[PDB]
């Protein structure tokens, strides 16, 4: 059995809400940290974006979906090949938001619009500031030697379906659009060789 | 009828004083009721009893109308009539001290009983030093059940039927404490006198230290255990633990009773380290088949399952929730709607269904909510007022004309009820009537007055008790009806009890459950430092109840209210920007603000109380949360 | 061979006690015993070694200031001793001794700085695309800061200590409780010889304590139970594997005494079979790990 090791980072292009009180203040938070208080990317969210591009570009219930992102049907049970953790807010992004006193998210003044009264109606949004990095940590389980790099494949067009989708929150009004820089392809466990694997 | 007679003669030994007020009077008085006349009861009146009240011991118009509604009326319906008309009169009450006088009877006589005196009043009061010799032979019991398990128990739930669930359970519990010490009392032909007082989870009794009442009291602790694993395994539990004790120790000789109590709870925290023998252990170890279903709340798979993801115990728990609400009696029947300890079961029914079960039956165990033995619970629900609105349920509360249509939970905790219990009365003071007394006010303001403090206010109690209280309502009415609360519990205690509450703010589709964690932890904030002082809607907001209520909702709300409905030229949109300038907290925007309140026009008293409550740490967060009230209680 | 095995975990963990949404600090030592066993299968490993050698733990809090063993049930404010539920190494043998009190007991309790519990609510949107509806549901995860970490003590011969560090390499990538797979539990283990334990370990008190969640044999029962001060923990769960059922099963109920109970007369465990016919045995960790105390 091998282990396969993908580190990288996600860039924010534009400002992201994973979302997850007071009058006059913002109705809706991010996801952080409790502890360091820095936003997050639950690894939940993007394993739940990748797997329904993947699902909308290859359409869910497909094998191959089932067997990249685990499936617990009665006679299918399959384990997660993909185990996606919890993106946290990068150092570097930390260093370069505290030079310039940048807060690391910002909030955002919407409203809407009613088509009867056409009166507004105001609504304050947290999104993590465009420029910030989150150290992403993936990890591929080897189930099967022969059906690797199809899976590996898999993942490139989910990836590449992600870079012109956005991640969790209010994406179709500008929210959300990221990045992904693949920093390394490493194998942690077992001596496969994933030297040509890729994800872009 | 000896025991009989002799319990009867106890209770109504003192009636006579009554009848002084508006023995000897006493009994003539008995004489015109010729059930009460006969035989014992006078005779008791006249003069075991004596040695009783001996151990008991250690405006006349108002008499004149008692005493007229005494010879109108004129064991349990005589023992809950005596406590009704007895509770507000001096001997320590005149019920408290008949009432304990007729338990140490009942456990004399039965101690004689086991003993088998040839003359009881010679043997006694004969040398008369073997009246104090009997103060030292050791004669009585003090009994403590407890019950383990409560608070998992009501919360074991998931949050599809919540609130329903989480009323049910706390009445079940209760119910079945109830239950077993009827049980045990039934065990021992003994009477309600004898259980002291019965503590949420808890119930502590005088008994009898006869042979066959300690077999009594062990068997019915295999039972009990046997019962309580055979139906809910580990999930409840009941631990009964018994310490010997003499005359001179229920009259507080030397200062022992206070640590006798003390012994029986370190035999209780015995019963509950060794809880399981090892045949109980290897039973629940020894599963056959592992189920194909559970139970979605109490997920158990080896009771049988419903359709609908649910065991029997859980889906009556459900069932039972509106019915403990809608209905005063209780039903202890071979049929009804939940399982009880033995063989039988609690079903909610009206009187009519009272009285078709019981005459259906004889072995049916009656109990009555708020007026067959008269259990107190508060149930107050502003929704069952009317139909349409008992349909709406919490919704109907956040149904505002005006004001942020939200609800307001109210989790509370009477701070150091354990230390009251433990120490609130001086040792000089420390006695059973007393602590009987101190329990059954405190128990009543929280199942009875508790009603009438909440009355007209649009707020459902969950659950009541000086342990937790829980109560959902519209959010403007939990506050003030919080701050009733805090005034009226220190007026009954007169001071020296404090409690500590966490109030929250939800929409009415957000989940009971998260309502209940969220707002637990409030209380939690309040109770750890400060605890008489409550916390509102935010960890941010902790105030105490006077700075809640006085320095925050009459000094500054009620000046801004006044001043934003005279003002034509202002508005909410004044005040939030009043509110960014607080919240910020920058030096320049206390600058900032004084420039808006110049221009404002505000008077200039308010003006100036403003600027002066801005730069004062203390008054901003009262000011910030003043207006905040003030927006939610404006806003449409 | 007794060697601490530390874990610092880099993502929330969720340890689900009895729901999705409640969450604990700590695992029971079968839960890491069952996580031991599927990585063993997964790298094609001989269970017997696990089966028959090896004793391990339940993961104990740890700080950078300290390391914290289960509260022992001993018979000694009442509030301030049930309140608190781990006790460092150090104070251990203080606290035996009786000469702890309610104000060092309170200390000892805000000492622990395990981590921050929370609360994350998901949502599922596999109905959506089927004129359904997002359903929304929680996770409980438990975040711990970054000094404070689980470790574990594993016994063993040389042979199992091996295949434990390897297993233990797998796992980290593997992780931990629920929701692994779904961004938790991911941590990062050390394994080293530990001067304080083993010289805790070898103490020959009056008294024994449980490290780990344990049940004796029947016949080891009989002895035990007697002036035992315990707290049977249900252990209970669904079957986790792909060829144990087509469908999900849930797991014979199980009765364990819980860490920190304390029985006079020590009983060896035993690796119990929770399965209910099923394709293979479901092996539930029940062996018995003992820190010997005087009282």
């Amino acid at each position: 059995y091998s282990k396969i090791r993908i580190v990288g980072k996600i860039d924010v292009l534009t400002g992201l809400h994973i979302g997850g009180s007071m009058i006059g203040a913002i109705a809706s938070p991010v996801v952080r940290d409790p502890y360091s208080r820095l936003p997050i990317i639950p690894g939940s969210s993007i394993k739940g974006k990748m797997r329904s591009l993947l699902a909308k570009h290859i359409g869910q219930d497909a094998p191959e979906i089932l067997r990249l992102f685990g499936s617990s049907q009665k006679g299918a049970i399959q384990s997660s090949r993909l185990q996606i953790s919890d993106a946290f807010f990068s150092k570097a992004s930390q260093e370069e938001f505290d030079k310039k006193d940048l807060a690391y998210t910002e909030t955002k003044f919407e409203n809407t619009i009613s088509r009867l009264t056409a009166v507004a109606n105001p609504r304050q949004i947290e999104r993590v500031t465009r420029g910030a990095s989150f150290d992403f940590h993936i990890i591929y389980n080897v189930e099967n030697i022969n059906e690797v790099m199809a899976d590996f494949e898999n993942i490139k067009t989910a990836i590449h379906l992600l870079e012109n989708d956005y991640l969790g929150g209010g994406g179709t009004r500008g929210n959300g659009r990221i990045r992904f820089v693949i920093d390394s392809i490493d194998t942690v466990v077992g001596d496969f060789d994933s030297s040509n694997l890729s994800i872009k | 009828n000896k025991k009989l007679e002799l319990m009867y003669g106890s209770l109504l030994h003192d009636i006579g004083k009554i009848v002084y007020r508006s023995s000897k009077i006493g009994s003539q008085f008995l004489n015109k009721f010729k059930p009460f006349q006969l035989s014992g009861i006078v005779d008791s009146v006249s003069y075991i009893t004596y040695i009783a009240d001996n151990i008991a011991s250690g405006t006349s118009s108002q008499y004149a109308a008692l005493v007229n509604k005494m010879t109108d009326d004129l064991f349990s319906s005589l023992l809950q009539w005596t406590e009704s008309l007895w509770s507000y009169i001096p001997s320590v009450s005149l019920y408290d001290h008949s009432k304990i006088t007729c338990a140490i009877a009942s456990c004399i006589y039965d101690y004689l009983t086991e003993m088998n005196c040839v003359n009881y009043r010679k043997e006694l009061f004969s040398p008369y030093e073997k009246t104090k010799q009997f103060y030292q032979e050791d004669v009585f019991l003090l009994v403590s059940l407890d019950m383990s398990g409560i608070q998992d128990f009501i919360y074991n739930i998931s949050g599809s039927k919540a609130l329903k669930s989480l009323r049910s359970r706390s009445f079940y519990l209760e119910t079945m404490l109830e239950s077993l010490v009827d049980d045990l009392l039934s065990d021992l032909e003994l009477s309600r006198a004898n259980l002291l007082y019965t503590g949420g989870g808890h119930a502590y009794l005088l008994l009898p230290n006869t042979e066959r009442a300690r077999d009594v009291l062990a068997s019915f602790e295999g039972e009990m255990k046997e019962w309580f694993i055979k139906i809910f395994k580990t999930d409840l539990s009941v631990a009964i633990a018994y310490k010997a004790c003499t005359g001179e120790d229920l009259m507080n000789s030397n200062g022992t009773y206070s640590d006798l109590w003390q012994t029986v709870s370190r035999k209780l925290s015995d019963k509950k380290a060794h809880k399981y023998s090892l045949n109980e252990i290897k039973l629940f170890n020894s599963t056959i088949h592992a189920g194909t279903q559970e139970c979605k709340e109490c997920l158990r798979s080896d009771i049988d399952i419903s359709e609908d993801s649910l065991c029997k115990i859980c889906e009556g728990i459900i069932a039972i929730s509106n019915d403990l609400r809608d209905y005063s009696f209780f039903v202890v029947s071979p049929e009804g709607k939940v399982p009880l300890p033995r063989n039988r079961y609690l079903s909610v029914e009206n009187q009519d269904g009272a009285e078709r079960k019981i005459k259906m039956n004889k072995e049916t165990r009656i109990y009555s909510k708020n007026q067959v033995t008269n259990l107190w619970m508060c149930d107050y629900d502003f929704s069952t007022l009317n139909p349409e609105t008992k349909k709406q349920g919490i919704a109907s509360y956040v149904n505002r004309e005006v004001g942020i249509p939200r609800l307001g939970v109210l989790r509370a905790d009477i701070d150091n009820l354990g230390t009251t219990f433990i120490k609130g009365i001086p040792e000089q003071y420390r006695s059973i009537s007393r602590t009987a007394t101190l329990s059954r006010q405190l128990s009543m303001f929280f199942k009875f007055e508790l009603s009438n403090i909440l009355k007209g206010a649009r707020i459902s109690v969950i659950y009541s008790g000086g342990d937790d209280l829980f109560l959902i309502g519209a959010w403007d009415d939990v506050i003030s009806k919080a701050l009733v609360l805090r005034k009226a519990f220190t007026r009954f205690s007169a001071g020296k009890l404090t409690f500590s509450a966490g109030i929250g703010m939800y929409p009415v589709k957000y989940p009971i459950s998260k309502m209940a964690s969220e707002t637990g932890v409030l209380e939690d904030l309040a109770k750890r430092g400060e605890k008489n002082q409550v916390a509102l809607w935010n960890d941010s907001k902790v105030f105490g109840w006077s700075q809640l209520e006085e320095q925050i909702l009459k000094e500054k709300m009620i000046p801004l209210q006044e001043a934003l409905t005279n003002s034509q030229e202002h508005g909410k949109s004044f005040l939030y920007k009043m509110l960014e300038l607080l919240r910020n907290e920058d030096q320049i925007n206390i600058a900032r603000l004084a420039y808006l309140l110049a221009r404002s026009s505000l008077s200039e008293e308010l003006t100036q109380s403003i600027f002066a409550w801005s730069q004062n740490k203390q008054q901003k967060v009262e000011l910030i949360t003043a207006i905040e009230y003030l927006v939610y209680q404006i806003r449409e | 061979v007794v060697k601490l095995v530390k874990l610092t975990f880099k993502s929330p963990v969720h340890f689900g006690m009895k729901r999705l949404s409640d969450s604990n600090h700590t695992i029971a030592a079968d839960t890491l015993f069952s996580a031991l066993i599927i990585e063993a299968l997964q790298q094609q490993l001989e269970l017997s070694h696990l089966l028959n050698n090896l004793v391990i733990t339940d993961l104990f809090p740890y700080n950078k200031t300290s390391y914290f063993l289960p509260k022992p049930l001993i018979r000694i404010g009442y509030k301030a001793f049930k309140k608190l539920t781990y006790i460092p190494v150090e104070n251990y043998s203080e606290y035996l001794r009786g000469e702890i009190d309610s104000l060092e007991a309170s200390k000892i309790a805000e000492s622990l700085n395990l981590g921050k519990a929370s609360l994350s609510t998901k949502v599922s949107l596999q109905a959506v695309d089927h004129n359904g509806e997002s359903e929304p549901y929680s996770v409980g995860n438990f975040t711990f800061y970054p000094e404070s970490g689980l470790y574990f003590l594993a016994k063993g011969n040389a042979d199992t200590i091996g295949q434990l560090e390897i297993l233990m390499h797998a796992l980290q990538y593997s992780g931990i409780g629920g929701k692994r797979s779904a961004g938790y539990g991911q941590f990062r283990c050390t394994i080293e010889d530990s001067g304080k334990f083993d010289s805790l370990l070898s103490q020959t008190g009056n008294i024994a304590i449980l490290l780990s969640s344990a049940m004796a044999s029947d016949e080891e029962l009989v002895d035990c139970l007697e002036d035992a001060r315990y707290l049977l923990k249900k252990r209970t769960g669904f079957v986790q594997s792909k060829t144990y059922a087509d469908q999900l099963v849930k797991k014979k109920d199980f009765y364990a005494f819980s860490a920190g109970s304390t029985f006079y007369q020590k009983f060896n465990g035993k690796i119990f079979d929770v399965s209910d016919n099923g394709r293979h045995s479901v092996y539930r960790y029940a062996k018995a790990f003992w820190l010997e105390g005087k009282i």
